């Protein structure tokens, strides 16, 4: 209620309750006064020789809350207890609560930066629950809540890129500008707090199970099919047929088919017999959209890199995390030992691999003169009767994404993994209100001299997850995420002597196994 | 910013009863000028349980010390100058008969 | 409720109410920001030539409250009124209450350390009442509430040592990491307080009485036993018997037996005819546990140093307190005159002494050729029909300890004395919330520059003790703890001209006397 009273407590826990788990998480944040309290016009042309990077947009002084990663809510033990016990999970509700606001004021006088707090300065928070702003949350950007609870994170500055003109930095007449002070926002002093509740829409469970059985090997290898296959022609043009035998899965009749494919390049990790000195930009899979051509990693769902125990990965198809957060705007050439190169090997009985051709189809009509000929294709889209698996979600990866408000779409599983939401959690924007400096006269030009200041405080996020319980009559034990290190020099998913949070490997969800 | 100095005088002294009356010097390195005045601060940090107490901080180079029950004595001396500040320790170990 | 109102009063008293005493105690504490708000990896190898000292563990920024000593609750007069009037005591309830929180902020600018308080900064307190953390309280460590109420103490930093690997500093794959911000903690401003109640489980009373009668001398010396003893054999091999006479306790039939024993070395205090220049490390009693060998003082219950009026003590078997608190990490060689070497002479009618052999048993089978021979043993464990006395608790010693969560145990009297608790008082952890400094840009690396700050405040602990009333038909007066000094140069258990709290001698509990 006032300055000498706590406006909320530290809730950071998890409570497994049957087929349901709430996951609370309080973090501490810092909000810089971005742009010195003004809207700016960020724009760029073709950098790196590509006019795909040309954008037009606006950068606001508003910061925002991005709790759209799984480690922001899940400890690695509560993640381990999830992915080794349950076949699925999906979010149900959400409860965000910003509290203990305190706003300092830096006063650099003769290089003595005194930092004191003003009790009177406010903080604006609104939530965009009519979805009228550019939703920039679900795009794999930084500025998230940290994985580790005693880390203090700075809130990312809110910008958005509108329509540019002809792949330049210049706008078009459809390019918009959203003023964010034209939205009603709650003014928060140091004794006020901002609560917010949200209920997720009906989404499918994330299929956190690996297949126990190949897709083209769903018949039993004991009894044989009552269907025959064309095998050959005789010395005349008379066709000949053979019975599909029992375990001959290469030529049985299939009833279901794998998912989409676009053949990406496969690069060897580990030892590697890769091509030396490849500038890997000019040969990636691009998807040209209204002018320029864009790299689109990862490719849409229905494929996999990395078959099984092979060091060949499709690096265009994968999600490559770093081990630690990096400095912004770095041009460092990281190697294999720095990254978390993340495999989708668990879905190979259903999905086709991305560094191999998917099949072959007949190219000509045969005759007594022309022999039959086939040709391999590098990409195949949705066929009726297809079945694929969605992208695996990770502890270090995004939870949701917003479906773009277009006319139509085909089934909206995000390519980066997670939950495709039509009405996602609304984007909580926040800024410091501008406090003017010493203004002694009237002028019609607006104030450009402000008290330089930042605010800080805590935020708690309480999600709730409906879980799909495992129910299998499998006899032998399964593979599960065990803590298996040979001679650990450090405890993983735990700090070090420096005090930085050390993660080494990404953690999937498909560890339970389930027959098709 | 206050600079440093060296205190070195022992650190064992190892006296023995009945001859318990000892005094401790305050050797200073390096050689001070004649204008710089030093202030000292002798503090007793450990003493035996039956120790009476007649050692109170002389703030001088000479530390008188009387009525010593046998045990371990530790003195934190604090040498403070105009732009110099050092400190030292001394283990007086009084043995019984 | 707010900054200008006291959030709790100074309760520090004791109220004897029949067979019950409540003991309140308020102290003032200081909490430094430990580790500069981060988890670290403390680890070590073999120091002092012993790989027993090799540990792996973690050090938290959390401090904790350790009121697990008897002088934290008991004045020496209320301790004297206890141990001279009652045969037993045990804790019943507990009530901890942290209040008057105020958090300063040190700002060293040009060596002028200005210390001002920020009204907005918080303090996290949780209590670990599901016992999920490593309980480090009952282990004889420093950082307790002081004996003397106007002393201000600093809260000890919370660390714990997990499993290392092969007696090195490296971890094993079973070594855990407990994040303490993954526990829900109450955020406390300067107008908030933290209350906590606890009810102790059913424990036995501490037997605060000395025996009035020897264990092997429980018969009367007037009438003689109806049981005979084998005394000798004649010139043939014919056995001969004699009646056990009346007061001949060296050869009567015994019905109860003394406790465990492990023979420790006995060293002479006072004058002393000790062996000169002994490095006393290599000959102590060790107990090798999973690799390395550990000194285990004191040895388990059922023995005693110091028979009666002799200057020979078993220094491996005793509890050696200092007279005053010492600086941390000191390598000072203290002498007899500094320490509080604490005797267990009051329990010698029941317990065996630790610097003597406990008995002798037959080593061979006799014959007409071989004579009977016996051999002394240095250790004897639990025999059915044993009876020993527990370790005496002291005014300067620990109250409780936690039984380790293993499978099984034998009757859990702690070797250091006190009350073996299965569910001990939960460990009240506390830290300062991190307030970030001047952060002007977004970076994905967490904040490492903080406002350096400490907090201070008061804590009151209200225990409640059920007492066993003395009821004896002894005629003559007893020995009791009297204030007996010959020519005092200072009042004991009271300050001096310096103002430091002067204690000279430890105070037991066994002063009342009681027949077996």
């Amino acid at each position: 209620d006032g300055v000498g009273n706590a406006s909320g407590d530290w809730h950071c826990d998890s409570t497994w309750m049957g087929d349901r788990v709430v996951t609370k998480s309080t973090r501490t944040w810092v909000l810089p006064s971005y742009n010195n309290h003004q809207y700016r016009e960020i724009k760029s042309g073709s950098v790196d020789g590509s006019n795909a990077n040309a954008y037009f947009g606006y950068s606001t002084p508003w910061g925002y809350f991005d709790f759209n990663r799984f480690h922001s809510h899940w400890s690695p033990r509560d993640w381990q207890r999830l992915i080794n016990n349950y076949w699925g999970f999906r979010p149900r509700s959400l409860r965000v609560k910003i509290f203990n606001i305190q706003v300092k004021e830096v006063t650099v006088q003769d290089s003595t930066t005194t930092i004191a707090n003003n009790l009177t300065s406010t903080v604006q928070v609104f939530t965009d629950d009519d979805y009228q702003l550019p939703y920039v949350v679900g795009n794999g950007t930084e500025g998230c809540l940290p994985a580790f609870p005693p880390q203090v994170f700075t809130l990312p500055q809110y910008g958005y890129a509108t329509l540019n003109r002809d792949n330049t930095e210049n706008p078009t007449e459809r390019s918009s500008f959203f003023c964010l002070e034209y939205f009603p926002s709650k003014m928060l002093r140091t004794g006020n707090n901002f609560e917010f509740t949200y209920n997720f829409e009906e989404v499918p469970f994330h299929s956190s199970f690996a297949p126990s059985q190949n897709l083209f090997k769903l018949a039993n290898p004991l009894v044989d099919q009552y269907l025959y296959r064309f095998v050959s022609t005789n010395n005349t043009g008379g066709v000949q047929f053979n019975k599909n035998l029992a375990g001959r899965y290469a030529n049985t009749y299939k009833n279901w088919f794998p998912g989409p494919m676009g053949r990406t390049q496969g690069w060897n990790l580990g030892s590697g017999v890769n091509r030396a000195s490849v500038s890997a930009f000019a040969t990636t899979n691009r998807m040209e959209l209204e002018g320029a051509s864009y790299q689109v990693p990862p490719q849409p769902n229905g494929m996999t890199n990395n078959l099984q125990g092979s060091n060949t990965y499709a690096l265009e198809n994968t999600m490559i995390f770093n081990s630690q957060p990096a400095n912004p705007g770095t041009t460092a050439t990281y190697l294999e030992g720095n990254m978390l190169i993340t495999s989708e090997s668990e879905t190979q009985p259903v999905n086709r691999v991305a560094y191999n051709v998917g099949g072959q189809m007949a190219t000509n009509n045969q005759s007594s003169t022309t022999a039959p000929a086939t040709g391999t294709y590098n990409l195949q889209e949705i066929v009726p009767g297809s079945v694929w698996m969605e992208r695996d979600v990770y502890l270090q990866g995004p939870i949701w994404a917003k479906i773009p408000e277009t006319g139509a779409h085909f089934h909206p599983s995000p390519a980066m993994g997670g939950f495709g939401l039509k009405h996602p959690p609304p984007m909580m924007l926040i800024k410091n209100t501008p406090v003017p400096g010493n203004i002694t006269s009237f002028s019609d030009v607006p104030v450009s001299s402000f008290i330089t200041q930042y605010s800080t405080g805590q935020v708690t996020v309480e999600m709730e997850w409906e879980l799909k319980k495992e129910n299998s009559k499998r006899w032998n034990p399964e593979i599960q995420y065990t803590n298996n290190y040979n001679d650990p020099q450090f405890v993983d998913f735990a700090p070090d002597s420096t005090g930085e949070y050390r993660t080494t490997r990404p953690i999937g969800t498909r560890y339970l196994t389930r027959p098709l | 910013v206050i600079k440093e100095l060296v205190v070195s005088a022992g650190e064992s002294v190892q006296i023995t009863l009945p001859k318990n009356e000892v005094q401790l010097n305050a050797y200073v390195l390096q050689e001070p000028p004649k204008g710089e005045t030093y202030t000292y601060d002798w503090q007793l940090i450990t003493h035996p349980r039956d120790y009476s107490g007649e050692m109170e901080g002389k703030h001088s180079q000479i530390l008188k010390l009387s009525k010593l029950t046998p045990g371990l004595y530790e003195f934190k001396v604090i040498v403070e100058g105009q732009n110099a500040h050092g400190e030292g320790y001394v283990n007086v170990t009084v043995k019984p008969e």
